[PDB]
RNA sequence: GCGGGGCUCAAGCGUACCGCCGAAGUCGUGUCAUUGCGUGAUGGGUAGGGGAGCGUCGUG
RNA sequence: GGAGCGGAGUGAAAUAGUACCUGAAACCGUGUGCCUACAAGCCGUGGGAGCGUUCGUGACUGC
């Protein structure tokens, strides 16, 4: 499959927030 | 207390000393005095609404300023045809200070 | 007492660098070294090397030897000049590969 | 006084008429440049 | 004489994007997508600016009707009575009395009630 | 298969009576423009016709 | 370790440091004022309370 639309800035950043490291 | 006056096809609520904005009175220069036809007078509990009584009451006001309002930007548009008319407008106004409300 | 250092053209993608720099914002300077020390990520090595220049500048240049009243005031990673190379793939085509770089800055101030 | 200087020359009114630049903008001779749509005359000349 | 169309083209680009400062997402960064929207913003301005006159008159009738029913006269007939007393006073300010000066509006319903015909449904 | 809620304690159909709401229509107020003789008319608009201009570069 | 950087110095100017005159936009970040976790949004526009380093934001509501 292929992305139907360019992802809106809000939606892109909602997700990348989840890609965070944990404090040891 | 205050009186209702018509100033160019528009009504207003005015008390002595108020500065109000009205459609341009082209005949009057700055400092001139203009009489406004009153439509209601409220003085405490006394409400004067008889038109025959009111026909003799004229609210006296002084022409304070001639100025122009903010600029309004106008656009006509219809899609897929290329029609587009752009236009600007600044409505001209006169500020008058109410001086007297004869009883 | 703002003293700062930065490493420019550090070969690690900006997002991978931000993953680590977002841990060390607003903690004691020494306590931040003890966090980058025990950090799995491989970006924690260049970042801690910059965090030590900031403390070294604070001690030397501005004479704030005591490195225990310091906290990370600012820390941010800026994008750097991207390099562009290709990769042969199926049926004679080629897809581009960008080797991104970053500019890491760290600022230590007195509490 | 102040005789004729070379920056005082102006043409007789109505002498020079400004050109008609077709194809610039839609508030002028617009996209079609006064030709219509898709005929032999929308791209070419029809002999008399 | 070649003309580089950069000093001239940017003149309108900044104008649109200055009008576009505020739009959410991509309508406030990109000239093309911002210039499709400031067209819609101006057309809506025109319609709503001409259609708030009836919007505000609707709000005035609501207030006049609410206050008139507090004094036991429906807005249907409180207006007719006012006509038959030649005390025409704009709704703009007739609704400004109901809120602040209840007495004055109460004094005007009295006039409107006495200016009505005795039996309101009999043939004119 | 009322736009929905609800409606026969009609908020349904019929016939009279009274009133009101309702548009960029008309009137009121201010202002600009085309055209004919202060005044009359006029100013939605695609294809298209005519007119008046803004901006960029260069030359005298 | 180096790269690179912080002081110092040259320079009129070092966000003129041999990646170097001017340094726009897309794009990527830090801080900060406002709003945002019962809400259906061609993302605007009219009305409008509140908050705040006319201005910034925009609860709620009409189109």
């Amino acid at each position: 499959a292929v992305p139907k639309r360019k992802m809106s800035r809000s939606n892109t950043r909602h997700r990348r927030s989840q890609w965070k490291a944990a404090v040891p | 207390m205050y009186a209702i006056v018509r100033s160019g096809g528009r009504q207003h609520k005015v008390a002595v000393g108020d500065i109000v904005e009205v459609d341009k009175i082209s005949t009057a220069k700055v400092g001139d005095t203009v009489e406004l036809s009153t439509l209601l007078v409220v003085d405490g509990d006394a409400v004067t609404s008889d038109p025959w009584v009111l026909a003799g009451i004229k609210v006296q006001a002084e022409v304070v300023d001639h100025h122009k309002g903010a600029k309004i930007d106008i656009l006509r548009y219809k899609n897929k045809t290329g029609y587009r008319r752009r236009q600007g407008h600044r409505q001209q106004y006169t500020a008058i200070k109410v001086t007297a409300i004869p009883t | 007492m703002e003293a700062r250092a930065q490493a420019r053209y550090i070969r690690v993608t900006p997002m991978k660098a931000r993953r680590v720099v977002d841990l060390i914002r607003g903690m004691d300077a020494t306590e931040a070294q003890a966090v980058l020390r025990f950090a799995p990520q491989a970006a924690s090595v260049p970042v801690k090397k910059v965090l030590d220049s900031a403390i070294a500048n604070a001690a030397h240049n501005y004479d704030h030897t005591d490195a225990s009243s310091l906290f990370i005031s600012e820390a941010f990673v800026d994008e750097g000049p991207t390099l562009k190379r290709f990769r042969p793939r199926a049926q004679g085509r080629a897809y581009r590969i960008r080797k991104r770089t970053s500019h890491i800055t760290v600022v230590v101030s007195s509490k | 006084n102040n005789p004729l200087k070379i920056h005082n020359l102006r043409p007789a009114p109505g002498a020079k008429t400004a050109k008609t630049r077709v194809g610039r903008g839609e508030a002028s001779k617009g996209k079609t440049a006064g030709r219509g749509t898709k005929g032999t005359k929308a791209r070419y000349q029809v002999p008399e | 004489a070649r003309v580089k169309r950069a000093v001239n083209a940017h003149k309108k680009r900044r104008a649109i994007l200055e009008q576009a400062s505020g739009y959410r997402g991509q309508r406030s960064r990109l000239y093309r997508k911002a210039k499709e929207q400031v067209t819609h913003s101006l057309v809506y301005n025109y319609n709503d600016r001409k259609k708030r006159k009836g919007d505000f008159r609707q709000l005035w009738i609501q207030r006049i009707n609410a206050a008139a029913r507090a004094n036991g006269i429906t807005y249907n007939r409180f207006i007719q009575g006012l006509k038959a007393a030649n005390v025409e006073v704009d709704r703009k300010i007739l609704a400004e009395l109901a809120v602040n000066d209840a007495n004055a509006f109460a004094a005007l319903v009295e006039v409107a009630q006495k200016a009505l015909p005795s039996d309101v449904n009999a043939p004119k």
